[PDB]
RNA sequence: GCCGAAAUAGCUCAGUUGGGAGAGCGUUAGACUGAAGAUCUAAAGGUCCCUGGUUCGAUCCCGGGUUUCGGC
């Protein structure tokens, strides 16, 4: 490919940066974003893109979190920890009392093994954690970008994501390897349920945590 | 190469006391022979030895001179190793001695052999055994001698075996010595079996009395054989051979012969009555009676039973048949219990041997055995179950043995149902129908169907379904199924042709044959997809054309028509016809079939058609047309002018091919053409000097012009900015020319010499090919420049070479990360052609060209080392400018590259090479210390990225340099230095905490570890096991506060364990693996202790790597099930890390068990296996 | 007419000694990230020109033959 070179040639810590930029020019992610959250940034390339495209104004605030350590950037605050753990979730949400983030990105992935079912399982777990963080932070009508692994069965993930967002789109930028099954779910228009706090919730939350339909079940014949 | 004959010094006077200055006697011939060096005229004089003895058949009493001559001949023969052909030479010569001289030669050679047998040196035993072996094969001199010394040779064999066993049990710890001792045991056992089989003394009883020394030596040998069979620390070859020997001796030594099959039967069933065997058997074979023998013992005993008994002619009778059935029962019982891979391979071989023995018995057996051995019997059912379970075993030997078993099963059934009326047997039909239900990706289907086709004939399979040939052709687009499909189709049409030439005896049958086998082939050739076309052309079409060459005329006529109709229309079938025609014609020409006609035909190919093919859009058509022109059956056929013009036309355009396979095929075919030119130029020259055709001198001039123009084209293709494929192709073809026409330099005539066509400028361009960014091009240019003659300073003046040296020195210190590769190639070129400046002689203190290249390497390495020392000191001062101005990894890379070219095992200036190696190690450690803290931690007009590049590149270069230096066979490398190197690799690779120094150190450590295994010093070859133990007991008490990191799939510990396990000899013993897997599986098991999570984590991280390594491969199977359990039981653990590790390990296990994916998307059934296979391979998972 | 050489995977080449046939290239599969993915892994593909022997067992030992050559 060519973007592995361009990552080293330019001031990008990894090739993955070019995946974010190519998702702007096709979805206009950085319309009016002022504060954004970056999940699972290994070297910080996505954090770098966000800082250069939002923090260039000066007031842009960016929070990056990963399982590993990162080289610090001007205008980005780094957190090391497992976003699956509740403590990391709490300290992340600690940064967003009052003003909520306009954009939440998640680039995480497990150690991709090659057979795709286990990758979907692990990615589903990571996406559930990321979605929890999002719903707990970003402002309604906001944006949530998340890496997914498009395998044979992707309807469930789309169904779950559609509940929380007005628009859900699946995109594969030019920088993504054509042999790889990775893709990106871009979620436009955060539209949380009316009775949802971080009626409708009793049906949605069980279905989003897992494909749990044990809310339409009944002990008497259904009304007509 | 031959070994010069030698003689005993004190024999000289003995042969001098009978020599004569005149030289009439044989003694003078011996003098002349021994005082020589060429082992060729000696052979001639050896022939003439016989007439000298023949010319004295009148004395009536052997001349003492002849006596001493033959004694010296015997002494020389017994002192000759088996690797020397002269040994067999004089064996053959003395085989033809005159009948008058036989008795004295008998007696005296007997005496020489006898005194040879009295040796007592342990390490001289192998030579004596080899001598006894030689005296048996087609050597009448030694056969009578050994026949006269049975007692002595048996005593020697017994004592030698005992002493070798004692020495082997005493030399535990060193495995090279143990390997040699095992080989000595093996040759001893094989020689003993030869003696018992091939001595005309063991027939009749004549020696079975207890007082006979032969009998007592035989009993002692039998006892040794039993003892070595029951042993388990020896090579399995030794034990199997021992089982063979045991059965052979029992068969030989047992007086009531008719009771031998019964007795052996009991021994196999472990149901022998200790109170009914003869006393000698109980004394010698106590282990065989009274139970408690391993499963390997029974396996090898039944192997010997099948191999070493007379199954033909029904000698053993009903007891023999019962023994056959009992052996089958025992083998099936063992099949379910054996789990070691090598033992499984042995069992497969033995089952195939059982089928052979069943064939032999069944050819004259009783009607009772027929019922128990037919295709519907239980035994054959179990055998078919074995075959179905095992045709897709990972081991190749297993699969081959299963094929043998299946073929023999069908033959057994045929023998049992010889009372047959109509050909298609119900059993065969049912088997065929059941096989046809399998999918077409099942590889065993093809082989089983081939055997069935040869059993019942292909007409019945075609009657069942007449679209089978098309179905088989449709899978031919998938490589790795192409060979099986090709073989099946070939079997099918061979059988079909044999069937059609049957009762219906005319010439029209071929038509039907054609429409069955050629028409679908033509359709595929014209309209198939690209992969299908390529594979059918490469694999299947040659078989069909070779079998029936008269079909070519049929194909061409069909294709030519489809070509001409194309011009009528100005269709796909008319579009692919040209490529198919070229493929058929290329195959026909290369095999010399009817198309061998002096520019490829009079009318099959025209100029327009050939030019169209040579430039076609499809790579396959271009390759097939080029092959039609280039390759011919006759290796010296003249290249015509038309072919030269077409080849020049082709070269103009086909140098930029993008497929590496296509490019490689093009280069190979062109090399074939150049070989044809070279070989026919010699014929032309011979005709020219021998004072229709065109006066061969004309053809020689044409060859010279053609080669010169081809070189012109190739050198034009090296213009600035030329692609990678065009430089690759040009340099490959130039190197091929240089190699092919470098043949007749010991000869007198050469049609072309590339060196004559090399100007100064062409040399400049060839050297400038060292600056290409691709290393393949650098390598090809280097090879081509080295192949040329008179090149070093002929093309270059001293000042410009000094400029080149300065340029290489400057490239070795540039910040660009890949200039050091160019500097290394430039420096190697200057070294290997003695083009270094004169000032470099000031670094060392003072034709064998190896010596001068070694001196040059030493000088340049010392210069690089001085620069490196200065730069490393300044880097210690401040790493910023070191990363900015003089990164240190370029010099290290150049040093390693220079050393890589030498033969480190055969240096000659060790006084000079010792201090340099010491300084090299010291500077490596200094540089590593400087740059490592930057690579574990974060950053400390120079960006941080280039600092990181400098640091990790230095890490990589130092690791590779240490791995290189480890190949000095520690001498120039002391044991302390090797220990320090190993410690360096252990400090990294376990404390890196970062991706750097995980795969960086692994390659160097693997090199060091393999060397450590092969080392003969005992203190060194025990290092890997000690390191393995150290790291394992480090793992148990991990204490999460340690420097070990969990991320990046582990703290490099899997790489350490993999490298240590790599030392184990390939398929040799694998004892480290058993220990490691026992400990890791135990660690990964459920733990009550909460703190015991981390030892459970690392295990699953290590195990994962161990289950995907290719080296461990088939040795890891007996642990899969256990590992699987762990993974599954680790998926339910409350801790997250244990579950994640379990997931990754389980992925690796799935890949190991079911194999790599066969196609990109569908995975219909390509990676599934039946329940029977899965639960036979891993029965503890059900 | 004698004498001698060569034949191993799709291609280019290794193979002391009788005990599972070795590599390179090409092909297939996998990879979220760095350190030219121009990289890493792990698979797949042969019974050694053909045919008889010797042997428990042959690429290897022995005898015939085929094809392509070299020498007299
Ligand atoms: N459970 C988890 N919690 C936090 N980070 C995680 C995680 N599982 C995986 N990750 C992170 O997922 C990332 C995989 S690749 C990340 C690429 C990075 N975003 C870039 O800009 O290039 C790694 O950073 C890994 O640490
Ligand atoms: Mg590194
Ligand atoms: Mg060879
Ligand atoms: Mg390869
Ligand atoms: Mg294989
Ligand atoms: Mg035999
Ligand atoms: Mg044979
Ligand atoms: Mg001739
Ligand atoms: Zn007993």
């Amino acid at each position: 490919d060519v973007y592995y070179r361009l990552a080293k040639e330019n001031g990008w810590r990894a090739r993955s940066a070019f995946k974010l930029l190519q998702l702007d020019k096709e979805f206009q992610l950085f319309q009016g974003v002022t504060r954004a959250v970056d999940l699972c940034a290994a070297p910080g390339s996505w954090s770098q893109v966000l800082s250069q495209k939002i923090g260039g104004q000066g007031s842009g605030h960016v929070v990056a979190v990963d399982l590993q350590a990162m080289a610090p950037l001007p205008g980005v605050v780094q957190i090391q920890g497992d976003i699956t753990q509740l403590s990391t979730a709490k300290e992340i949400i600690q940064h967003f009392k009052g003003c909520p983030a306009d954009l939440v990105v998640c680039d995480g992935a497990p150690d991709v093994t090659g057979l795709h079912d286990v990758d979907e399982y692990m990615q589903a777990q990571l996406l559930l954690a990321a979605l929890n963080i999002a719903t707990h932070v970003l402002k309604p009508g906001g944006c949530f970008v998340a890496k997914i692994f498009r395998g044979r069965d992707v309807t469930l993930l789309y169904s779950q994501l559609q509940v929380f967002f007005s628009s859900v789109l699946c995109a594969k930028p030019r920088s993504s390897r054509n042999s790889s099954i990775e893709a990106f779910a871009v979620c436009q228009g955060y539209d949380p349920p009316e009775g949802f706090i971080p009626g409708p919730t009793r049906i949605i939350v069980p279905f989003v945590t897992c494909g749990d339909l044990s809310s339409y079940d009944s002990d008497r014949s259904y009304p007509l | 190469q031959v070994a010069a004959l030698t003689i005993c010094h004190q024999d000289l006077e003995t042969l001098k006391s009978f020599a004569d200055v005149e030289g009439k006697n044989l003694a003078s011939l011996l003098l002349h022979c021994v005082q020589l060096t060429d082992g060729v005229s000696q052979i001639h004089y050896i022939k003439q030895i016989v007439p000298l003895l023949e010319k004295a058949d009148k004395n009536g009493m052997c001349d003492p001179t002849i006596q001493s001559c033959l004694d010296i001949l015997a002494g020389i023969y017994l002192s000759l190793s088996l690797k020397n052909p002269l040994k067999k030479v004089l064996a053959s010569s003395l085989n033809s001695l005159p009948d008058f001289f036989l008795p004295e030669a008998m007696h005296r050679f007997t005496s020489r052999l006898q005194e040879e047998l009295n040796t007592t040196d342990l390490y001289s035993y192998r030579k004596v055994t080899d001598n006894i072996s030689s005296c048996m094969e087609n050597f009448n001199l030694g056969r009578a001698s050994v026949n006269n010394l049975l007692k002595n040779v048996l005593h020697f064999l017994q004592k030698s075996l005992i002493e070798i066993l004692e020495e082997n049990r005493k030399c535990a710890g060193n495995h090279i010595i143990q390997t040699q001792l095992m080989n000595d045991l093996l040759v001893g056992i094989r020689v003993s079996m030869m003696l018992v089989q091939k001595v005309q003394d063991f027939q009749g009883n004549l020696w079975k009395t207890s007082d006979s020394p032969i009998w007592q030596n035989m009993c002692g040998l039998l006892s040794i054989f039993t003892k070595v069979l029951s042993d388990d620390d020896l090579l399995q070859t030794v034990q199997s051979t021992s089982g063979l020997a045991i059965i052979l001796f029992i068969k030989t030594m047992f007086h009531p012969s008719e009771k031998i099959p019964h007795l052996i039967s009991s021994v196999l069933l472990r149901s022998v009555d200790c109170t009914s065997v003869p006393e000698w058997f109980m004394s010698s074979c106590r282990s065989l009676c009274c139970g408690d023998i391993s499963q390997s013992a029974v396996l090898f005993l039944c192997q010997g039973t099948l191999a070493m008994l007379d199954w033909q002619n029904g000698s053993m009778g009903r007891s023999g048949e019962a023994l056959l059935l009992d052996t089958a029962h025992v083998l099936f019982t063992l099949s379910s219990q054996i789990k070691e891979p090598t033992l499984e391979m042995f069992l497969s071989r033995i089952l195939a041997s059982w089928t052979n023995s069943a064939i032999q018995v069944l050819e004259s057996s009783s009607p009772s055995l027929t019922d128990s051995l037919n295709g519907n019997s239980s035994i054959v059912g179990r055998l078919l179950e074995y075959v179905y379970t095992h045709w897709e075993h990972p081991l190749d030997a297993l699969r081959h043995q299963t094929k043998i078993m299946f073929k023999n099963l069908l033959q057994m059934h045929r023998l049992t149902v010889e009372g047959a009326d109509f050909v298609p047997d119900p059993f065969f039909v049912e088997l065929t129908e059941s096989l046809l239900r399998l999918e077409w990706h099942i590889k065993g289907k093809y082989t089983c169907l081939g055997c069935l086709v040869e059993c019942i004939g292909v007409e019945h399979i075609l009657a069942i379904d007449k679209t089978i040939p098309s179905q088989i052709l449709e899978v031919m687009g998938d490589q790795s199924l192409v060979p099986y499909a090709s073989d099946l189709l070939e079997t099918m049409f061979r059988n079909h042709k044999s069937h059609l030439k049957s009762q219906t005896a005319e010439s029209s049958w071929i038509d039907q044959w054609h429409e069955t086998w050629v028409s679908p082939l033509l359709f595929i050739l014209c309209e198939g997809n690209l992969d299908q076309k390529s594979y059918v052309i490469d694999y299947y079409l040659p078989k069909l054309l070779s079998y029936s060459p008269e079909s070519l005329q049929y194909m061409v006529k069909i294709l030519q028509t489809s070509i001409d109709a194309k011009t009528g229309q100005e269709s796909c079938n008319s579009r692919g016809a040209l490529g198919a025609l070229m493929a058929c014609l290329r195959i026909a020409r290369a095999h010399g079939h009817l198309q061998s006609a002096t520019d490829t035909w009079e009318n099959l190919v025209s100029d327009a058609r050939i030019k169209q093919g040579l430039i076609h859009q499809h790579c396959q058509v271009r390759i097939d047309t080029l092959g039609l022109l280039c390759e011919s059956n006759r290796s010296t056929e003249i290249v015509s002018m038309e072919e030269m013009q077409w080849i020049q036309f082709f070269i103009t355009y086909n140098l930029n091919s993008q497929s590496p396979g296509v490019r490689q095929q093009i280069c190979s075919l062109l090399k074939k053409l150049f070989c044809r030119i070279q070989e026919s130029s010699q014929v032309l020259y011979k005709l020219e000097q021998s004072k229709t055709k065109q006066h061969p001198s004309v053809s020689l001039q044409q060859y010279k012009n053609f080669m010169s123009s081809i070189c012109n084209s190739l050198f034009e293709a090296l213009f600035p900015g030329s692609s990678y494929s065009t430089r690759f192709s040009a340099l490959t073809i130039l190197g091929s020319i240089a190699e092919v026409f470098h043949v007749p330099e010991g000869r007198i005539y050469t049609v072309y010499q590339l060196s004559h066509d090399i100007d100064v400028g062409r040399f400049q361009t060839l050297m400038e090919c060292f600056t290409s960014t691709f290393e393949d091009v650098k390598i090809l240019a280097f090879d081509l420049l080295m192949k040329l003659s008179k090149t070093a300073v002929h093309f270059q003046d001293s000042g410009k070479l000094q400029g080149l040296f300065q340029a290489a020195l400057e490239l070795s210190t540039s910040t660009k990360p890949y200039d050091c590769v160019t500097a290394s190639y430039l420096l190697n070129f200057l070294i290997w052609q003695d083009a270094l400046p004169s000032s470099l002689s000031a670094y060392l203190t003072q034709d064998r060209p190896a010596a001068v290249v070694e001196r040059n390497t030493l000088m340049v390495i010392k210069c690089l080392m001085e620069n490196l020392e200065e730069e490393v000191s300044q880097a210690e001062n401040s790493l910023l400018q070191a990363a900015a101005a003089f990164p240190m990894y370029g010099r290290v890379h150049c040093i390693t590259g220079a050393l890589q070219k030498l033969s480190l095992n055969s240096l000659q200036l060790v006084s000079e090479w010792r201090p340099v190696v010491e300084k090299l190690l010291l500077m490596s450690y200094r540089l590593s210390t400087v740059v490592s803290p930057v690579i574990q931690s974060s950053s400390p007009d120079v960006t941080a990225q280039m600092v990181l590049v400098c640091c990790w590149r230095s890490m990589k270069e130092v690791a590779l340099l240490l791995g290189m230096l480890c190949q000095l066979l520690p001498g120039l490398l002391t044991v302390e230095q090797v220990k320090e190197i190993g410690d360096y690799f252990k400090q990294h690779l376990l404390q890196s905490r970062h991706r750097g120094a995980f795969e960086l150190a692994y390659t160097g450590f693997v090199k060091l570890t393999e060397v450590l295994n092969r080392c003969p010093n005992v203190s060194l070859q025990k290092l890997p096991e000690q390191w393995l133990w150290s790291v394992l007991e480090e793992i148990k008490c991990s204490d999460p506060s340690s420097k070990l990191c969990a991320t990046r799939r582990s703290a490099g510990i899997p790489f350490y364990i993999q490298a240590l396990l790599a030392s184990e000899p390939k398929k040799g013993r694998m004892d480290l693996l058993k220990i490691t897997m026992k400990e890791l599986i135990s660690l990964a098991g459920p733990t009550d202790d909460i703190q015991s999570t981390v030892p459970q984590v690392h295990a699953l991280n290590i195990l994962r790597a161990l289950f995907r390594d290719t080296r461990l491969g088939e040795n890891i199977i007996p642990y899969v099930a256990d590992g699987a359990k762990a993974a599954i039981l680790g998926f339910t653990s409350p801790v997250w890390a244990v579950r994640n590790s379990s997931t990754l390990l389980f992925s690796a296990l799935i890949t190991r068990i079911f194999g790599v994916k066969r196609a990109k998307d569908e995975h219909s059934k390509t990676n599934r296996m039946t329940g029977r296979e899965f639960f036979s391979r891993f029965p503890e998972l059900y």
